[PDB]
Parts: structure tokens; C-alpha cells; sequence
RNA sequence: GUUAAUUCCGAUAACGAACGAGACUCUGGCAUGCUAACUAGUUACGCGACCCCGGUCGGCGUAACUUCUUAGAGGGACAAGUGGCGUUCAGCCACCCGAGAUUGAGCAAUAACAGGUCUGUGAUGCCCUUAGAUGUCCGGGGCUGCACGCGCGCUACACUGACUGGCUCAGCGUGUGCCUACCCUACGCCGGCAGGCGCGGGUAACCCGUUGAACCCCAUUCGUGAUGGGGAUCGGGGAUUGCAAUUAUUCCCCAUGAACGAGGAAUUCCCAGUAAGUGCGGGUCAUAAGCUUGCGUUGAUUAAGUCCCUGCCCUUUGUACACA
């Protein structure tokens, strides 16, 4: 309780990216990214799991079922507006990634922006603001 | 029989010298007279710039028009109505009769 | 006894809840556990029992002032929209969170659409709000 | 500079000097248990509340920004 | 019996409150709800003061009830304050002697004196060339 | 009780200014007793209106400074009543009567001032205001990027600056503003 | 160097470089016959008690 | 600055010559004795007239002036 | 001598005068005194709902009233009374009494800049083009472009706080268009939301609206961690207006989570509801506030002095300056 629990669990490596025990279990998994604050919420919610205690006393066998939620989110009915990738560009699935297939899943839409040679492409090949900001007064550190 | 008169005008003193007159003209033929309602006013704020280019200091306008309505309720027919209002009546007051 | 007036409105919403918890009827939607309140918020609520907790802080509000809408739940349960960079606003609150209510108030008859539209509260539902506000005045003193 | 590795969970020892000494000291707050004990703020939070329930410690003045607990009375 | 009614009113910077006096019972409440229980309850002595610093003997004879409307949190308190106190002072006035009404009133002049006359402190209007009613913008040189 | 006040709690008497200079412009007895350290005002119009305000308000006036605190008289009323009970709960006397002996021992005699810098003794209304003003913004650092809470930090300076243990913010400008003045006199 | 006690009996004017001084015309409580002239910092009323560290510096008249 | 100008002063001057016996001693009875023997087009400057005329009331049972 | 004042007193080869200041216009504030209100409310009667005779209800219809709502006529404040200073004149300070014993803004003199505006004009002298036009109109782009510097601004650097719930309060206003094709919104459904669909009200004290604003108050989590501070950059998806959004027009969801640990030289504004915090109206708007213009909330520290600096107004003095 109050007291520390057995079975410590400091360091959680998990899908590759440590997860500390220090945090809460609410915000530990925001590590990873690919979730955030609001996603890692409602993954305590699709299993009933408590979320007031830390992330260094939750036991072994019910972390594989918060893993499991994470890349396959549609069998425990998350709803399609919760994820990053939307209607994906190859095999349009509606899908969360989860820090590992995340870059991998951030460098093909950029060279498959510069095959294409479109603008928002070409913005990034400079490494200019490609949301159309103001480069006359800002965007000075990064470029000497 | 349940006539409303508006009463609006631009100058203060042309809506009141008006607003009384037609006190004194129904209270001669001495029917049923209600006071004149005493309405919140409406003004018109306009703010510009006084410079006609964009050069100098920033200075601004207060062009103001204050619009005050009055309503006096009487309860006659139509016929004694039409004959008081044409009677001393100014372009600064415009006057509009509801005979519902 | 007493009115709700002379009941504190801080420890009211969860005592109002806590008549919802008895009757446990109020036909939930499917995402309660997963919903943004609204679109000032960014998070989730930490009480998982938001929506009777809500419901019964909206019975609290019908029963002040009748008459009230869809969009008058909205704005009073909206907020600062802290826009980040940008100046914060005043917000609007998400309109079917309060529309759910309203329909979950009417599934369980604790309140009627008062003409010229709007929600009131009905007597009955006035009622046995009496009781917990004398429950509430009896355990203060 | 200067990092703040506080203590997540209470120690065997930790529980038992807060057990002890703690109702000695004449104010308990968590601002200063979480900075005496080399705590976490949500441990001193957490640590309060079973030493009301336990009774050695009393509670006066409760708030949201801000809770105070003492010793027991002295007869 | 008679109807011993008396109806005053307390002004604030915008905030409003009549208090409606009565012959009747030692009861105190504000927009139905009584003078206890108000949030902020940061000020909670501050509605007692016409009701310790005068008694509650006073308000035993008499009930109020006030109806309160605009400006803002503070100045609704403030608004009520000083509407109750001058509720009594009126009461007192017009249906027994002043003898009573004036050593209730030099109590309420010795503590503080916006109890009865409302301060006419109110925000001016804001002028061009500047965010507030005095404070400018940043004038900028060269 | 039309014959005493309370603050909150504490006695309206039995407050003793130790310094015969700062009686008159100290306000916390027989005549500026309140329920609260809020009011309505209208104490900053004249020049020597400033010194009948009761010092509770004066502190609680001169917290909300540095921004983002500036205009909330409501919350630093609360910042004050709950450290009343901090000082009640580590010494466990009068906190009216600590907060009196803060602003003596916390109030420089003389300052320097340029005219080479000459020494010239400061009025009695200056003393009091400038002993507030140091045990103020020592809280406002104490609490600043710290876990101990701005309620604990008012009580910590204003006892130690009570005793003088040249551990508050407030003894120790005090200290040096009169040793330069000490220097170049 | 005790600490002493002098008391405003009169006020004679603003002094310093901003006006920023009053030199005030100064009686001691410790006794009323010696009496000396300081310059106060600060606004200062009539019938109020300075604390100088020493009494036997005196402020020159403008 | 609570100084009278000349238009307040010279009108107050004529009023004391002429008017000796009309004229009192407090504010407010000379205010409304000036209203009717005067045409003043603004109560502000009736007030400041019948005002320095108060003053200098005290002026005339003291001795002469000028 | 006095004043904010060439404001007066008083002297006087100056006198009589004129503009300006003052005066004057609007607003604020005090009058249970006057007029009036069924597009504003209050008090009583009679009910209805609930709780144990009484209490509450923006729940319902009646008679009196303007205390709360409104705007009209008057009044009120004048250094008026007192104690002092002062030629005892001009006037000044303090006090009683009193809502005020200095509210704020408008207007503002002679002369001058070769200040800015010809890109506001069917204001225009003169010069230039005028049919392959420097004239009209259409398609696209751009005015936003980015090694850097500067100016006005918004957001943070957190625990006085971030988050999640509950509680509780405003006033300025504005709203269906001559051309004009385009209004503000109640209420009831669909969707997390952006938003989509139906019916009505309001040309406006009627409907929005009783403008259920932030702020504030109460109760959790976080625990000094670049941390649930912070939201820059950036990926994916969904909606609105428009003929058309890519150089992302905006809005909504998920995700990415940089600098920034209170800011040097130097510099800006302000003393009373003032600064500062915080939100709401209007302008530009088909789509639209980091700006600006007003309104409202919370609401102070300091000072009632000075020519030290920056400057301004008189008098004397000196000048080899007079585009000074």
C-alpha cells in the first residue's frame, strides 16, 4: 500500500522505449510516442484498470493487456478519431503507431511528397516553414 | 380604440416640446390619457481616424447621434387622433400612429 | 424542512448523484468513458461518474430557471478556450454531452419540455429533490 | 543543476520514522514532509490522510491549495 | 397587522441590491438563499458585520429579503452589505424614534462608512492611444 | 458583539508595538479591528491616509505583485488566514503580535541616499512600509520554483524576522542597507 | 552610541538633489532643552518620534 | 486653483453698487436675489457670482473698499 | 503677492479693448422631492408545486407604486460655515457638515513647417501616355518570399500555479441591407467536435437576454521533474465560406513536444478603481482579431515633492548666431 509492494518494476521496456515507474500510470505511457495525454487515458478506461497508483506496483500479465490496445485499437471499439494515422496513404487503415513504426510511418510521406516534387515537399527538402509562416522575421537559430 | 403614437426625434427639445403638446391637445377633448413612457435612448458611435493619409499621431473621432422615442398610449378611435397630429408638428419630430 | 437554497450547491451534485446511483436507469451512452467534454477541454475527467454527476448538476440548474435549451447548457458549461499561443476566448461546451442529459433526464422522468421549447423541471421531480436537500440539513446539524 | 530524486514509495524505515517522529513535530504539512522526508508531494499528500484516520495526528484547517495537521492534544 | 414594507436600495460600482424590510421574524436571505451561504466564501464575516456589530436583538423584529443583480462577485457582497444596513436604518426611521436608529447608525459611522453612503468610485472611460485609461503604449524612438 | 471584533479568531487587544516610534503607524487596535484583511478602499487618496490602514491589509495589499497575481485581493485573504494558523502552530502565540515584532526588527533607522552618498534617517511611516516590503517579496522568492507552498513562506520570514535569527529575506537587507549608510556618513 | 529617540517639533522644508529628503527641525524626548536639525527621508507629520542612530550628527541648513 | 476671474469679479461689482439694500450676508438668499436682477445663462457662474459676493460681504462690514 | 492659467490683487505713461485660458457642451455622482410607464419592475390578493402556521419558485392573472428600470424639468457646491496664514486684498492650508470641498473628455488663440496626403475624389495647376495606351476588362502569381537587424504586440518560463470537475457574477453595444445577390438568434434532432437538418421569434426596452463572460469560490491529481509548465515546429484525418485555399483561408480530433529556470547595455507607460490581471461588444469580415476602438470584473504598492536629467514658460545678461 503506502508501504512499497513487492516485484518492482522501475524500468519498462516496452516495444523498445523505456517507461519509468516513477510516473503515474496516466502519463508514463506518454513516453512512447505515437500517444499522448489524452490517448493513454481512455486506454485505462477500454480495461478496467485503476489509474491511481504508480506504474511501478501494476502486475505482469495485465500490462500485456494495455500493450495490446495500443497498435490494434479497433477490436476494443476505440473510435477512428483517436488515432494518428487516419486512412493511411498505402493500405488506408485506421490505426494508432506506437514510437517504432511511427518514423518508420514518418519517412516514406516525405519523400513520397519529394517524388511527387509537390510544394509542401520541396518546403521540407529546404527545411523551410511548410505551413506557410513568416520567414522574414522568424526562423533564425536553427539556421546560423 | 388602443392607439399607439411614436414619438422619435433627433433634438431633445423638439421631441419635448411635442411629447407635452400632445398632452394638451387630448386633454381639451378629455379622454383616457397615459403617461409618456420614458424609453432608454440609442447612440451612434462612430470612431476614425482624423488623418486623411496614415501619417502623423494616432488620433481618433467621437461622432455621436443620440436617438430618444417616446410613447404615449390613448385610448380614442382614429377621428380625434387625425385631427390633433396635424396640428404643430416639426420635421425634427418624425411621428408614427398605431391605431392596434 | 428546507428548499435546495438552503443547501450548499458544492456538496449537492454528489448527494443528487448519489439518488442517481439507487435508481441506476438513466440509459448512458455507449461513449461516456471516452468523449471530450468539450472542445475547450483537452483531457479527459478524472471522475469517472461524470455524467451522473453532470445530469445531477443539471437538475440543480432546471430547477433555479425553466425554459432552458441545448445552447443554454453549452454556455454555461463552457469555458476559457486557452488557445495556446493565441489569446484564450470564452468557449462554447460540446452540444450532444449536454443533449444526452436532457434525454437522459426525460428517460426517467425528471424533467418536461416547457412550451415555447426549452426543459423545465417537473414537480415530482421537484419533490423528492426536498428530501435530499432535508437529508443534507439534518447531517449539518 | 540541482535535481530533487525524491522517494516514490515509503522504506521498512521511512514508515517507521514517519511513524514516530512525525507525531512529535508541531506542524505536518506535505509542502514541508515531501521536502523533509526527501518525499514525493503526492507520498506526503498520500501519507496524511491514514495518520487522521489512525489518530495521531489532528487535522484544523483543510483547503484545496493547502492542508495543516499537528500533534495530538497534549492531555 | 400594519404593513411596516420598507424597500431600500444599495448601489456599487455596477452591482445593485434592494432589500425588502418587513415586521416579521430574525431571518436574513439573499436572492432566497441566506446570508451564510455565499461563494467566495473568502467573505463570509464581511455579510456579518450589520449582524454582529449590531446584534441579532436588532434583526429580530425585522426580515429582509434582497434581490441582487449586476456587476460582479465583489461587488455584489459589497452591494449587500451595505443595502442591509441601510435597510435598518430606514426601518427604524420612518415607524419609532431616531433615538434608537441613531445609536445603531454611529455604530456603522465609528466602523465604516460604506456601509451607509456608497462609494462613487467607477471606471472611467478608456482614451485612444492607449490599452487603459491612463497607461499608454510603448512609445518607440529612432 | 457590537463591543469586540474578531479576526477570524484573534483578539482584537493584547497587541503590544515594542518601539514607541511605530505606534502611531502601526493600525491594528481599538479603532482598526476588522473581520478581514479586505476592504473597501479609498485609504491611498491622501497623502496621510496610508497610515491608519490596518497592517493585515497593508500585507495583504502589497502581496499581489509580479504579474499574473496582480488585482487578487481574494486569494491572497486566503494566502493570509491560513498562515495565521502556521505561526499559532510553530510558536503558538498571537500572530498579530509576531507581525508586529517583524516589522520592527525588519525596519531600517537610517538609509543613504544621493544628494557620494549621504546617510539620512528614515520616517516612521518609511520604516513601516519598507519593513513590509522586505518579508513580502522574501515569500515571493521562498515560494518560487519551490515546493514549500506561498501560505508556509508569510509565516516562516515573519517569525524569523519577529526573532531576528538573520535567516529571513527581510533582516538581511535591513542589515546592509544600514551598513552602507553606516559607511558613507 | 546609544540608541535615542528624537521627536518632529517642526518641519522647515524639502531638501536633496530630487527633493527626495525633508529637513525637519527635530526636539529629542530624552530631553527637551538640546535639540538638533536632520535631514528625514520620507513623508513626515508633526508629532512623530525619529530613531538616530547618534545624536551628534546634525544636518547643515539649505 | 479657486481664483475668480474678471468676468465673475466685474459682474459681482456692479451688483453690490446698485443693490445694497437686496443684498444679504449668506449664500443662498443673495444667489436667488441675483437670479431675478441678473441674467446669468448658467447656474455655475450664478453660484461663483453670488460666491465672491459673500466674500466679499465680510469685506464691507469690516471698513471700507477700495 | 496668488493661481492649473496674461488667474486675479496691487502698482503704474499708460488707458480702453480683442482672441485664448477661464467661461461653455457631453458624461459621473446625491434627491423614497415633480412627471410618467401592460415593450420596466416592486408591493399586496387569489391560486399551483414542494417541505415541516411559515418558507421558496424568471409558475400563473389582477389592483396601487416608482425604492430597484428609463429619461425629462428643476435642485444641489459656492472657499459656503469655522480655526489659522496672508497687505488682511488677491488668495492658501486644515476641520465640521455634507454624494461630491480638484471626475473624465470636447472645443481651443497668433504665427510657422516648404511635416504628410496628387495612391480619397466627377479637388486640381503644370509635365507624360492615349489605340500595339501609363485607359477598361479577364487567367495566374505576388505584395506573406529569407544568411540578418530593428519597432508595436500575444503566449509562457509555473505550485500565487498546470489539470479535472462543481459553484457563481457584468456593462457598452449589435442584429433581416436602394445598388446588395449577404442578418442576430430561441427551441427540437444527428455527430466527440468542427459542423449538418428542421421549425419559429426579433427591423429590435418585446427575440437572443435575466445577455447563465472570464475572473472569483470549493473539491481531486501532479510534486520542482524542462514536469500534466510551455505549445513553437510538424504528420494523419474530419467540417464551414467562397467560382477558386496549394504558399498549409479558418475551425475540430489524435499525435510530435523545441527554446524559454525572471532576461545585460539600454529603454517605455502610469499615482485611484489608476496601473496590472481578466473577459465581452464594434471596425476591417463571404470566410475573420495577436491590431485598434469602447465596455465590464478583480483590484493594489508607491508619491502629495523637485529641477538632479529630459524638457517647457517669464525676467535679466552676453553674442562674431539670424536657412538662428
Amino acid at each position: 500500500s503506502l508501504v512499497i509492494p513487492e516485484k518492482f518494476q522501475h524500468i519498462l521496456r516496452v516495444l523498445n522505449t523505456n517507461i519509468d515507474g516513477r510516473r503515474k500510470i496516466a502519463f508514463a505511457i506518454t513516453a512512447i510516442k505515437g500517444v499522448g495525454r489524452r490517448y493513454a487515458h481512455v486506454v485505462l478506461r477500454k480495461a478496467d484498470i485503476d489509474l491511481t497508483k504508480r506504474a511501478g506496483e501494476l502486475t505482469e500479465d495485465e500490462v500485456e493487456r494495455v500493450i495490446t490496445i495500443m497498435q490494434n485499437p479497433r477490436q476494443y471499439k476505440i473510435p477512428d478519431w483517436f488515432l494518428n494515422r487516419q486512412k493511411d496513404v498505402k493500405d488506408g487503415k485506421y490505426s494508432q503507431v506506437l514510437a517504432n513504426g511511427l518514423d518508420n510511418k514518418l519517412r516514406e510521406d516525405l519523400e513520397r511528397l519529394k517524388k511527387i516534387r509537390a510544394h509542401r515537399g520541396l518546403r521540407h527538402f529546404w527545411g523551410l516553414r511548410v505551413r506557410g509562416q513568416h520567414t522574414k522575421t522568424t526562423g533564425r537559430r536553427g539556421r546560423t | 380604440h388602443r392607439i399607439r403614437i411614436t414619438l422619435t426625434s433627433r433634438n431633445v427639445k423638439s421631441l419635448e416640446k411635442v411629447c407635452a403638446d400632445l398632452i394638451r391637445g387630448a386633454k381639451e377633448k378629455n379622454l383616457k390619457v397615459k403617461g409618456p413612457v420614458r424609453m432608454p435612448t440609442k447612440t451612434l458611435r462612430i470612431t476614425t481616424r482624423k488623418t486623411p493619409c496614415g501619417e502623423g499621431s494616432k488620433t481618433w473621432d467621437r461622432f455621436q447621434m443620440r436617438i430618444h422615442k417616446r410613447l404615449i398610449d390613448l385610448h380614442s378611435p382614429s377621428e380625434i387622433v387625425k385631427q390633433i397630429t396635424s396640428i404643430s408638428i416639426e420635421p425634427g419630430v418624425e411621428v408614427e400612429v398605431t391605431i392596434a | 424542512g428546507v428548499t435546495v437554497k438552503d443547501v450548499n450547491q458544492q456538496e449537492f451534485v454528489r448527494a443528487l448523484a448519489a439518488f442517481l446511483k439507487k435508481s441506476g436507469k438513466l440509459k448512458v451512452p455507449e461513449w461516456v468513458d471516452t468523449v471530450k467534454l468539450a472542445k475547450h477541454k483537452e483531457l479527459a475527467p478524472y471522475d469517472e461518474n461524470w455524467f451522473y454527476t453532470r445530469a445531477a448538476s443539471t437538475a440543480r440548474h432546471l430547477y433555479l430557471r425553466g425554459g432552458a435549451g441545448v445552447g443554454s447548457m453549452t454556455k454555461i458549461y463552457g469555458g476559457r478556450q486557452r488557445n495556446g499561443v493565441m489569446p484564450s476566448h470564452f468557449s462554447r461546451g460540446s452540444k450532444s454531452v449536454a443533449r444526452r442529459v436532457l434525454q437522459a433526464l426525460e428517460g426517467l422522468k425528471m424533467v418536461e419540455k416547457d412550451q415555447d421549447g426549452g426543459r423545465k423541471l417537473t414537480p415530482q421531480g421537484q419533490r423528492d429533490l426536498d428530501r435530499i436537500a432535508g437529508q443534507v440539513a439534518a447531517a449539518k446539524k | 543543476r540541482d535535481k530533487l530524486n525524491n522517494l516514490v514509495l515509503f522504506d521498512k524505515a521511512t514508515y517507521d520514522k514517519l511513524c514516530k517522529e512525525v507525531p512529535n513535530y508541531k506542524l505536518i504539512t506535505p509542502a514541508v514532509v515531501s521536502e523533509r522526508l526527501k518525499i514525493r508531494g503526492s507520498l506526503a499528500r498520500a501519507a496524511l490522510q491514514e495518520l487522521l484516520s489512525k489518530g495521531l495526528i489532528k487535522l484544523v484547517s483543510k483547503h484545496r491549495a493547502q492542508v495543516i495537521y499537528t500533534r495530538n492534544t497534549k492531555g | 397587522g400594519p404593513l411596516q414594507s420598507v424597500q431600500v436600495f444599495g448601489r456599487k460600482k455596477t452591482a445593485t441590491a434592494v432589500a425588502h424590510c418587513k415586521r416579521g421574524n430574525g431571518l436574513i436571505k439573499v436572492n432566497g438563499r441566506p446570508l451564510e451561504m455565499i461563494e467566495p466564501r473568502t467573505l463570509q464575516y464581511k455579510l456579518l458585520e450589520p449582524v454582529l456589530l449590531l446584534g441579532k436583538e436588532r434583526f429580530a423584529g425585522v426580515d429582509i429579503r434582497v434581490r441582487v443583480k449586476g456587476g460582479g462577485h465583489v461587488a455584489q457582497i459589497y452591494a449587500i452589505r451595505q443595502s442591509i444596513s441601510k435597510a435598518l436604518v430606514a426601518y427604524y426611521q420612518k415607524y419609532v424614534d431616531e433615538a434608537s436608529k441613531k445609536e445603531i447608525k454611529d455604530i456603522l459611522i465609528q466602523y465604516d462608512r460604506t456601509l451607509l453612503v456608497a462609494d462613487p468610485r467607477r471606471c472611467e472611460s478608456k482614451k485612444f492611444g492607449g490599452p487603459g485609461a491612463r497607461a499608454r503604449y510603448q512609445k518607440s524612438y529612432r | 458583539t457590537p463591543d469586540i471584533k474578531l479576526f477570524g479568531k484573534w483578539s482584537t487587544d493584547d497587541v503590544q508595538i515594542n518601539d514607541i516610534s511605530l505606534q502611531d503607524y502601526i493600525a491594528v487596535k481599538e479603532k482598526y479591528a476588522k473581520y478581514l484583511p479586505h476592504s473597501a478602499g479609498r485609504y491611498a487618496a491622501k497623502r496621510f491616509r496610508k497610515a491608519q490602514c490596518p497592517i493585515v491589509e497593508r500585507l495583504t495589499n502589497s502581496m499581489m505583485m509580479h504579474g499574473r497575481n496582480n488585482g487578487k485581493k481574494l486569494m491572497t485573504v486566503r494566502i493570509v488566514k491560513h498562515a495565521f494558523e502556521i505561526i499559532h502552530l510553530l510558536t503558538g502565540e498571537n500572530p498579530l503580535q509576531v507581525l508586529v515584532n517583524a516589522i520592527i526588527n525588519s525596519g531600517p533607522r537610517e538609509d543613504s541616499t544621493r544628494i557620494r552618498r549621504q546617510a539620512v534617517d528614515v520616517s516612521p511611516l518609511r520604516r513601516v512600509n519598507q519593513a513590509i516590503w522586505l518579508l513580502c517579496t522574501g515569500a515571493r522568492e521562498a515560494a518560487f520554483r519551490n515546493i514549500k507552498t506561498i501560505a508556509e513562506c508569510l509565516a516562516d520570514e515573519l517569525i524569523n524576522a519577529a526573532k531576528g535569527s538573520s535567516n529571513s529575506y527581510a533582516i538581511k537587507k535591513k542589515d546592509e542597507l544600514e551598513r552602507v549608510a553606516k559607511s558613507n556618513r | 552610541q546609544p540608541i535615542k529617540l528624537a521627536r518632529v517639533t517642526k518641519v522647515l522644508g524639502r531638501t536633496g538633489s530630487q527633493g527626495q529628503c525633508t529637513q525637519v527641525r527635530v526636539e529629542f524626548m530624552d530631553d527637551t532643552s538640546r535639540s538638533i536639525i536632520r535631514n528625514v527621508k520620507g513623508p513626515v507629520r508633526e508629532g512623530d518620534v525619529l530613531t538616530l542612530l547618534e545624536s551628534e550628527r546634525e544636518a547643515r541648513r539649505l | 486653483g479657486r481664483v475668480r476671474t474678471k468676468t465673475v469679479k466685474k459682474a459681482a461689482r456692479v451688483i453690490i453698487e446698485k443693490y445694497y439694500t437686496r443684498l444679504g450676508n449668506d449664500f443662498h438668499t443673495n444667489k436667488r436675489v441675483c437670479e431675478e436682477i441678473a441674467i446669468i445663462p448658467s447656474k455655475k457662474l450664478r453660484n461663483k457670482i453670488a460666491g465672491y459676493v459673500t466674500h466679499l460681504m465680510k469685506r464691507i462690514q469690516r471698513g471700507p473698499v477700495r
